[PDB]
């Protein structure tokens, strides 16, 4: 009845919410109000509690909240001030912490529950992928919460169940350099002795292949990066499976949004015209000429697949040669022609306009158009649909963003707030 | 310092630290502890240096030099109880810590319960351990873990019978199948309604009939998914495609049907599928001999700009007018809003609608202090000190005009 | 020669072992999946049954080998060499460990199925018990367990515990602290070693003082730290609490140490114990334990051996030694030169 007084009921309500166990509602109320110093302090305390109580999912959610708060602080100005850069790197580091916490939560849920002697192939494949990804992402930071031994032991067991002889040997040597409780020692030396006689050179068909390179890579390659070049991998968070994605940048002169209309008009005009079209020219060149070469080595494999003759791939190869010449990473910058040859569905740009109106934007392209990818913009997380609909059906809450599903109506009413 | 230098002695050093604690000086206390060469207290100090409250650091020094009641008094004076709660937990009086947390914190009560349960488990009083695990936040995994650590199974049977919980049944059946107790594991899985477990157990012995009956009567997505996974190796492509369609795994079913070359199934399942599978199936039909079905699917598909383009390509007339009307509509919804126009329009329309309370941070970010004050006066927005020193920087003005504007804004706020 | 018991239809004989030497094999050992050969030239060889290949070889093996006894799994092996010498060998590490205080005429060694750490050596009339310790700080410990009746007065080397065996009787094996003693008329006596004998004799229903202390002493000897903590909690003496906490911290038994220190009434150590419990990094924990308990130079050496020398640098800054801290800072991380320098300015 009185739209002019709002806070006077919210602050006692915020205190009452703090009285009960609904601490996240208190956090969101404090964020709406603006006073976030004590809110951030008590959120850090809750994150410490969740880490101690082995609730690594809640810890990851709290670290994500902390990162969002730091990005909201990044909102301050846009001039090149050192506070912006330090807060941006802090946000990236906190996102890495949240992801490593989620991966450790998964591997700990695996290890704590007694393992099935005959477990599902997909389950153990997912466990192996999660352990390998977590080991690659963390490496040596020995951050707060991870003991670094459970991951190696689980990876060794799942590799012994899934060949993976080189990875098994590497993780077994690491665990030998590591300290283990006496329960798992004689087992680890027995497993090492048994695996010493097994054939080497892994088993193929399991190692990830880096995009924009078509080159094989070992499972453990430092901080989650292919050895062939400098390119970040992308993995679905539900399945921890490598994604066929590449990163590209846009020009700072052309505006992306009139650009969308112009590129769509380019696709529309390039089909009935008698001057042919570059997009179909690329497909026809791929269909006509095909080069596919495979070379075998001990750890690596070089896949010479350059059949698809498209301007994007030609420029990508030229940029890769430039990278080899310079031995340093320069992200690709694209002009209007190449995207004019592109389409609408394949782009999977990640936007952070909700938290900060003008901070950055990242653009990604999928090499394989057959596989569908869904990008949750609330958390900016990539998933394969095929398990995404199943996950949404099982629970109406997205795992990482911890928000309501899009299919259901708005649940955040006054009662929820 | 110059008087202390000439003598030096560890007892003298600890006495010096005591005087420093009682006189409320920290840096000289740190110097005295450094002269002590007590690594443990120095490590505690360096860990505790990350606190805005110096009272907590002084209490840390006092408990380092074994002054307990002074530390308690300092904790009470600083309005800090969580550190005092940790100290009271560490010394040993658990019930007092429980009462203090209940009447003051209500945040670490679950942690206190878990720590007391762990201490009881160390004391080997398993009944108290399970009781406090029930009082704790989590009890589904702590009880079975500690109960196998003891190795006494039978009371765990009692507990799972009393609780009658699905996760407990699942875990116990997993333990049973670990020790090759197949039948009781099947019974507990049935009590837990994990149909994937029954399906995998039946396919372990290749008993496809019972698994088929169970998946037919339950009609579960994951059970049908794994049954179709088996059928893939069983040479049962049509039933596998049907089960994959029933399990809502559209991509695998549609790609398999396209690979083996079936016609009615692919669009029949794409009509009920998402947009991406519709586009892929329509492109596959364009690859197929009869492009008319591809044109129809594109017409019913989620992409209509390409549908208009191919309508012009096929130069039909009726569907050309239908897609022309649809493209007129699509141009209208696209003209409804742009992305940068979204930013500008949200800002302006947000101002227009009202809600000045969340508009104030935008004006703070845009430095429009005069507009912010005008809005605050307009809607009676309370002006607190945080707003006052956000609008007016605490730094001195570098320019005379800056100071004049600061004074004008300050008197307007007054 | 090798043979297969179950099949007789196969007409292919097993691949004959040995090399051009073709002499009698000094030591033969069967495990579940491995075969251990020791030749008179002083060389040890490992053979995989399925692959029929020499996976592990060791030629030098001191001067000369005489007798061998492998573990039931094969990860451990003990070797008896000339002049009555003894060694412990690990295929995983491929390095020998000399053994001390062993009799020169003991003919057999019996492993323990319950605990691989414990094993026994049978002299013609006496039985000795040995243990392998890997959780010890900066040391892989092998020591004949002693017997002691003093009230924590002395911790020094002494006579080893000896179990008296009857004449003309051979125990079959040792397991669960029980030895399968064989005596005429087909009699099997479980008996017990006179180390675990007092452990099994203790009841603790009404509890005692001298017997309780002896039980605590033998538990400390055998590292049964749960019995140690219960024996501590019966007797509220603070000095015993401190000694047990120090001993538990020495053998990286963190939970027992924290419980003992909490029962003692000390907190400044328990916060550090929890902080150490968080970390799993291995050289980090070992150096932290060395710093928290005793000397500081060895903790510094462990920290340099780790991947975080900055921890050693800050520890030396804590020690406030100009020469060591400044030289180490210049050696490893010269980007922290200013701050420490300021400290010495105060000095
Ligand atoms: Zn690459
Ligand atoms: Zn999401």
């Amino acid at each position: 009845a009185h739209p002019e007084f709002m806070e006077i009921v919210k602050l006692p309500y915020a205190n009452w919410l703090a009285k009960q166990d609904r601490y996240e509602e208190s956090l969101k109320a404090y964020r709406k109000i603006g006073k976030h110093d004590m809110a951030t302090k008590m959120l850090y305390n809750l994150s410490q509690n969740a880490v101690f109580e082995k609730r690594f999912s809640d810890a990851a959610l709290f670290t994500w909240m902390i990162a969002t708060e730091h990005l909201g602080l990044i909102r301050n100005m846009k001039a090149p001030t050192p506070e912006d850069i330090e807060n941006l790197m802090k946000f990236y580091q906190y996102r890495d912490d949240a992801e490593i916490y989620f991966a450790y939560s998964k591997v700990q849920s695996f290890v704590d529950e007694p393992f099935l002697p005959l477990s599902g192939h997909a389950y153990m494949l997912n466990i192996f992928n999660a352990a390998r990804f977590a080991i690659n992402k963390l490496g040596n930071r020995q951050l707060y919460g991870v003991q670094h031994s459970y991951l190696y032991y689980s990876l060794g067991k799942v590799s012994k169940q899934l060949e993976g002889y080189k990875t098994a040997r590497i993780c077994y040597e690491k665990l030998a350099s590591y300290k283990i409780p006496t329960e798992w020692s004689e087992e680890i030396e027995l497993s090492t002795l048994l695996i010493r006689s097994k054939p080497y050179s892994d088993q193929e068909s399991l190692l990830p292949i880096c995009n924009r390179c078509y080159n094989q890579n070992p499972a453990l390659t430092e901080g989650n990066r292919c050895s062939s070049c400098m390119h970040q991998f992308q993995n679905c968070f539900i399945s921890f499976e490598n994604l066929p994605l590449v990163e590209f940048k846009l020009d700072p002169k052309i505006t992306h949004k009139r650009f969308i209309e112009l590129i769509n008009s380019d696709k529309s005009k390039t089909q009935p015209n008698k001057k042919k079209k570059k997009a179909n020219d690329g497909w026809q060149e791929s269909h006509q000429g095909d080069q596919q070469v495979l070379t075998f080595n001990n750890s690596p494999q070089k896949g010479g697949n350059d059949n698809e003759s498209s301007p994007f791939l030609d420029k990508l190869n030229e940029v890769f040669e430039i990278q080899q010449t310079t031995q340093e990473y320069i992200p690709v910058t694209l002009d209007e022609n190449i995207v004019s040859s592109l389409s609408i569905d394949e782009v999977y740009w990640v936007d952070y306009t909700k938290y900060c109106y003008t901070a950055e934007i990242k653009y990604y392209k999928s090499m394989l158009t057959d596989i569908p990818l869904k990008n949750c913009q609330e958390c900016g997380t990539f998933y394969i649909l095929d398990e995404y609909e199943f996950e949404i059906s099982k629970t109406q809450k997205c795992p990482f963003c911890r928000s309501v599903d899009e299919r259901a109506g708005p649940q955040k009413d006054v009662f929820d707030f | 310092y110059k008087s202390v230098k000439q003598i030096q002695n560890p007892s003298i050093w600890e006495k010096m630290a005591s005087m420093c604690v009682k006189t409320k000086r920290i840096d000289v206390a740190e110097i005295c502890l450094g002269n002590m060469r007590f690594a443990r207290g120095s490590k505690a100090i360096r860990e505790q240096k990350k606190e805005p409250e110096l009272d907590a650091q002084l209490a840390m020094v006092a408990i380092q030099l074994n002054m307990k009641d002074e530390a308690v008094k300092l904790y009470e004076q600083s309005k800090r109880y969580d550190l005092y709660n940790k100290m009271l937990q560490a010394e040993g009086n658990w019930e007092k810590a429980i009462q203090i947390s209940e009447n003051h914190d209500r945040i670490n009560l679950k942690n206190t319960y878990y720590r007391t349960a762990q201490m009881y488990e160390v004391s080997n009083n398993y009944e108290q351990a399970i009781l406090y695990y029930e009082k704790s936040g989590t009890h589904v995994k702590e009880v079975p873990r500690m109960l196998l650590e003891a190795g006494q199974t039978e009371q765990l049977e009692r507990y799972i019978i009393d609780k009658n919980e699905k996760p407990l049944f699942k875990w116990w059946a997993q333990y049973l199948e670990s020790n090759y107790r197949i039948e009781l594991a099947v019974k507990f899985y049935r009590q837990s309604e994990d149909y994937d477990q029954m399906v995998r157990l039946f396919l372990t012995k290749n008993d496809v009939q019972t698994a088929s009956s169970i998946c037919s009567e339950t009609n579960n997505s994951a059970a049908c998914y794994i049954l179709a996974k088996y059928l893939e190796m069983n040479g049962q492509i049509p039933e596998a495609i049907q089960y994959y369609w029933k399990s809502q795994h559209y991509t695998q079913a549609v790609r398999l049907a396209r690979e083996k070359g079936m016609d009615n199934e692919v669009m029949s399942i794409s009509l009920q599928g998402p947009n991406q599978v519709k586009l892929q199936s329509a492109a596959y039909f364009e690859e197929k001999g009869f492009k008319q079905k591809a044109v129809e699917l594109y017409k019913k598909g989620g992409n209509l700009i390409k549908a208009y383009n191919l309508a012009q390509e096929e130069k039909l007339y009726d569907e050309a007018k239908q897609i022309a009307r649809q493209i007129e509509q699509e141009e209208d919804q696209r003209n409804k809003k742009r992305d940068p126009n979204d930013l500008a329009g949200i800002i302006d329309d947000f101002i227009e609608k009202g809600q000045p309370e969340r508009a104030v941070p935008l004006m703070i970010k845009a430095k429009q202090f005069e507009r912010a004050i005008e809005t605050c006066i307009r809607f009676n927005i309370p002006i607190t000190q945080d707003l006052v020193d956000k609008i007016i920087p605490t730094e001195p003005a570098k320019n005379a005009a800056e100071e004049n504007k600061r004074k004008e804004l300050m008197k307007l706020i007054a | 020669i090798l043979h297969t018991i179950q099949p007789n239809n196969n007409v292919k004989d097993q691949k004959f072992p040995q090399i051009e030497t073709d002499k009698a094999i000094s030591g033969i050992g069967l495990t579940n999946d491995f075969l251990i050969m020791l030749d008179s030239s002083g060389k040890i060889r490992y053979y995989h049954l399925e692959d029929q290949q020499f996976v592990v070889e060791y030629k030098p093996a001191d001067c000369q080998l005489v007798k061998i006894y492998p573990n039931f799994s094969g990860t451990r092996v003990v070797c008896f060499d000339n002049k009555g010498s003894a060694y412990l060998f690990e295929p995983a590490q491929e390095q020998f460990y000399p053994l001390e205080h062993f009799p020169q005429r003991a003919e057999k060694v019996l492993w323990d199925q319950k605990d691989p750490n414990l094993f026994a050596v049978l002299q013609n009339d006496t039985l000795i018990t040995f243990i392998i310790n890997k959780n010890n700080i900066n040391g892989t410990l092998i020591q004949p367990v002693k017997e002691l009746l003093a009230i924590e007065d002395i911790k020094n080397p002494g006579p080893p515990v000896q179990t008296i065996l009857d004449r003309g009787v051979k125990p079959l094996t040792l397991s669960n602290g029980l030895l399968k003693c064989f005596t005429p008329s087909g009699s099997i006596n479980g008996q017990n070693l006179t180390s675990h004998s007092y452990l099994g004799s203790y009841k603790g229903r009404d509890d005692t003082d001298q017997g309780h202390y002896r039980f605590f002493l033998q538990n400390l000897q055998l590292h049964k730290y749960n019995n140690c903590l219960i024996a501590a909690q019966f007797l509220h003496n603070a000095v015993l609490y401190k000694e047990l906490g120090r001993k538990a911290l020495e053998f990286v038994d963190l939970d027992v140490a924290l419980k003992s220190y909490q029962l003692a009434g000390s907190l400044s150590m328990v916060m550090t114990i929890q902080s150490f419990q968080h970390i799993n990094e291995k050289n980090i924990i070992y150096g932290n334990i060395a710093m928290i308990l005793g000397q500081y130079d060895l903790a510094q050496e462990l920290f340099l051996k780790s991947s975080q020398p900055i921890l050693a640098l800050e520890m030396r800054s804590d020690i406030q030694d100009y020469l060591t801290a400044l030289n180490l800072a210049k050696s490893i991380a010269p980007q922290e030169e200013p701050f420490i320098c300021r400290r010495l300015a105060f000095q």
